[PDB]
């Protein structure tokens, strides 16, 4: 049985969206040469095909972040005060000394990463809006509980809610009221650590790598001759008549349509793998920060008490609370108990041993009680149990009784 | 003169010997913004990148539509924040879109609903 | 867009083989007739991706319909705004074309009221906590209710239990619980 327990904090990355793109056909394949153009007039829905594709992208992508994040449409805010029970929320909350609303950790976190027909598009939703909605969610997992997130917003103290968690993770409400001290003293040294650790991401980085890789490669294909005589239609046309040069021209055409198809079929399956993130992110902010997990392993290693989301350039981070045991204690124990000639099983714990004497106590932290009727419940004989032990129940009522 | 692309990006006149830059002029997609021929024909014009009741927006130069100092929730996205609408005779506005409204919440340490 | 492509040249001299078969010789229209049949052979190959694609995303959508058939319609969820925005408290599936459509039916609160409450209660020099609510304010007595729905009651010893003295808890109040047996002691 467990005697003492930590707090402890963990983070957690994913991939939100990648860059918008978009890539006109004729702009690419062709310069400027008219006759480029009247051949290509002969594969047509090709150019429209591909421009509807990476189009479809970009609109996933935007999709994408607007799921992940906008899961409350009543933006809250934190009060002046921050009396929150000895819980320093100063790396995580707004400040206002700075223009935009980003908080410490995430500007920390957001310095630490960094021609022809490649128009980039912007998101229609800018990160000073997204930093909005993540200080908005902070307000209202921080304020309001977890109600917030079914139906209105209703005000509760936070020590009462942690209580309330502390409960939920199947210990009593007395253990978090008795070390108030001692658990916000730990809370604030584990943010403190974190904030060293990010002093000095590649799951949030490799995603821009590869678009680069990408990129790149497309743009330096262009130089090969594709098994033409040169590269440049200009020269070609220059120095040779239509009659001859339409075969170096249509094979340059080819070799252009080949690497645009094969940069869209990577783009789609990057695309749809980018999908299947996001998608887990948003059930992530959606188990995790509203409400409580019984998921075991989901929400952070260890039982789950809260998080809070962070944002991040083309990505989300999440700070996983995890309430973890510590330095236990070896001890006897025997299933029922025979006062009677009949049974006796502890309505929540079980029976560890003093080694003279026996109690019943929590199955998540040492609570050694007396064992009353108030704590037992009785069914059947002692006749038929594998394991027992013989020992006396007190009773309340009998001294009460004089 | 080269850059990472090994594209050219800068070149010397080879009569006074100065340093001369270069850029490309053929950027710009044309999209168009429809409150619904459902309901009336008016419409508005949006370039992409290129640089221009002509309005400035962050992603192209806005024509035909009227800016504004409000804000609200948005129906007709456009791109870098900023979204289109009807409601107003009527015409077309942008403005920058409102995330929602805002309360406060009165949160006391002795205060519960 | 397949069966469209079917029109274009694909830069040769005309559509139909039975033309161009009927107008030239097979050592000239050989390279009209493969060249034809490299443009097939991409268009087939370019839909056959798009529909490998596209079915892998159905398939992913069809496994959280599965998912949301087995923990919605049966049993209940604990999975917060997994079965629909709110507490859930069942769920209808309906047939659609192609599709499947559920009914989701959730618990919500509304109308609340301000209340002063503080965590401890302290009777005999030792604590009270409460073993399922929490400890909301008349403004002149005190009461123990559910936590989603106002419900008074009288503060007994069969909604609380008590463990260690009044000098440790950070916040508490003075009040008094009354006990169950000693009316019925005359
Ligand atoms: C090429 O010829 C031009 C002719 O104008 C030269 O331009 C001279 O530029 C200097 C710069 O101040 C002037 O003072 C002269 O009056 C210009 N003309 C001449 C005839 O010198 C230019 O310098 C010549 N190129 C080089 C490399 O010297
Ligand atoms: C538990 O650990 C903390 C720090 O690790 C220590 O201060 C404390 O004395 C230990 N024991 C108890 C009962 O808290
Ligand atoms: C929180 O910690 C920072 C430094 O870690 C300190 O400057 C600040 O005063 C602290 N605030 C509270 C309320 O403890
Ligand atoms: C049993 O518990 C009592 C206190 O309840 C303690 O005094 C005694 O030493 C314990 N017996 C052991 C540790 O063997
Ligand atoms: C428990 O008490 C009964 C009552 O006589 C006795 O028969 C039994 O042997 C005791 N248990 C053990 C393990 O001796
Ligand atoms: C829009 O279409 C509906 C379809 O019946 C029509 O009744 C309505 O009049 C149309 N809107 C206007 C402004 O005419
Ligand atoms: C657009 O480009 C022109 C070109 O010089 C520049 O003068 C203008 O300031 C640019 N627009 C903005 C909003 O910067
Ligand atoms: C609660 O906040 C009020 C604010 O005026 C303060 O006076 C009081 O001491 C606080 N009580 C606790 C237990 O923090
Ligand atoms: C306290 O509750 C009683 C009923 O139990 C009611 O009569 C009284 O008005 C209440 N006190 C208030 C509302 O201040
Ligand atoms: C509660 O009662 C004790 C008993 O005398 C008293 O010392 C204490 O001050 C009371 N509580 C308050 C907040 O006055």
């Amino acid at each position: 049985i467990p005697i003492n327990f930590t707090i402890s904090v963990t983070t957690e990355i994913l991939p939100v969206s990648m860059t918008k793109t978009s890539v006109d056909c004729t702009m690419y394949i062709c310069g400027d040469s008219t006759e480029c153009s009247n051949l290509l007039l002969q594969y047509g829905s090709f150019c429209t095909q591909l421009n509807r594709a990476l189009t479809g992208i970009a609109v996933e992508q935007d999709k994408n972040t607007q799921e992940v994040f906008a899961q409350v449409k009543q933006i809250y805010k934190t009060p002046p005060i921050k009396d929150f029970g000895g819980f320093n929320f100063s790396q995580i909350l707004p400040d206002p000394s700075k223009p935009s609303k980003r908080s410490f950790i995430e500007d920390l976190l957001f310095n630490k990463v960094t021609f022809n027909g490649l128009t980039v598009l912007p998101p229609l939703l800018t990160d000073e809006m997204i930093a909005q909605y993540t200080s908005a969610l902070l307000a209202g997992t921080i304020t309001s509980g977890w109600t917030f997130g079914a139906g209105a917003a209703l005000q509760i103290p936070f020590a009462m809610q942690m209580a309330y968690r502390f409960n939920g993770i199947g210990v009593t409400q007395n253990v978090l009221y008795e070390n108030q001290k001692l658990i916000a003293n730990q809370f604030n040294s584990a943010i403190g650590k974190i904030q060293d650790s990010l002093s000095s991401l590649g799951k949030l980085q490799d995603v821009v790598n590869q678009n680069a890789q990408a990129l790149n490669t497309l743009v330096k294909q262009l130089s090969s001759n594709f098994g033409a005589i040169s590269s440049v239609l200009n020269d070609i046309l220059a120095r040779l008549d239509p009659p001859e040069a339409e075969v170096q021209i249509d094979r340059l055409i080819t070799g252009r349509l080949q690497s645009l198809q094969t940069y869209v079929t990577q783009q789609l399956i990057r695309a749809a793998e980018i999908r299947a993130s996001a998608n887990l992110a948003a059930t992530k902010m959606s188990e995790c920060v509203l409400g409580q997990s019984k998921r075991v392993d989901f929400c952070g290693k260890g039982y789950h008490l809260m998080s809070f989301p962070q944002s991040a350039p083309h990505g989300v981070v999440f700070l996983h609370v995890t309430y973890v045991p510590a330095q236990e204690k070896n001890f006897t124990t025997a299933p029922a108990i025979c006062h009677d000639g009949k049974a006796h099983f502890p309505r929540e714990g079980v029976f560890v041993s003093n080694g003279t004497h026996w109690f019943v106590t929590q199955r998540n932290f040492y609570e050694p009680q007396i064992i009353t009727t108030h704590n037992t419940f009785v069914s059947g004989n002692c006749d038929v149990v594998i394991g027992i032990v013989n020992n006396t129940v007190y009773d309340p009522l009998q001294p009460e009784l004089d | 003169g080269r850059d990472i692309d090994d594209t050219t990006d800068a070149v010397r006149d080879p009569q006074t010997l100065e340093i001369l830059d270069i850029t490309p002029c053929s950027f710009g997609g044309v999209s168009v913004i429809t409150p619904g021929t459902n309901t009336s024909n008016q419409v508005a014009v949006l370039y992409q990148g290129v640089n221009c009741n002509v309005f400035q927006t962050r992603a192209g130069c806005l024509i035909g539509a009227e800016h504004v100092n409000n804000s609200y929730e948005c129906d007709i996205p456009i791109g870098a924040g900023i979204c289109a609408s009807y409601q107003t005779s009527q015409s077309i506005i942008a403005y920058t879109m409102s995330l929602g409204a805002e309360n406060s919440v009165a949160y006391s340490n002795n205060s519960i609903a």
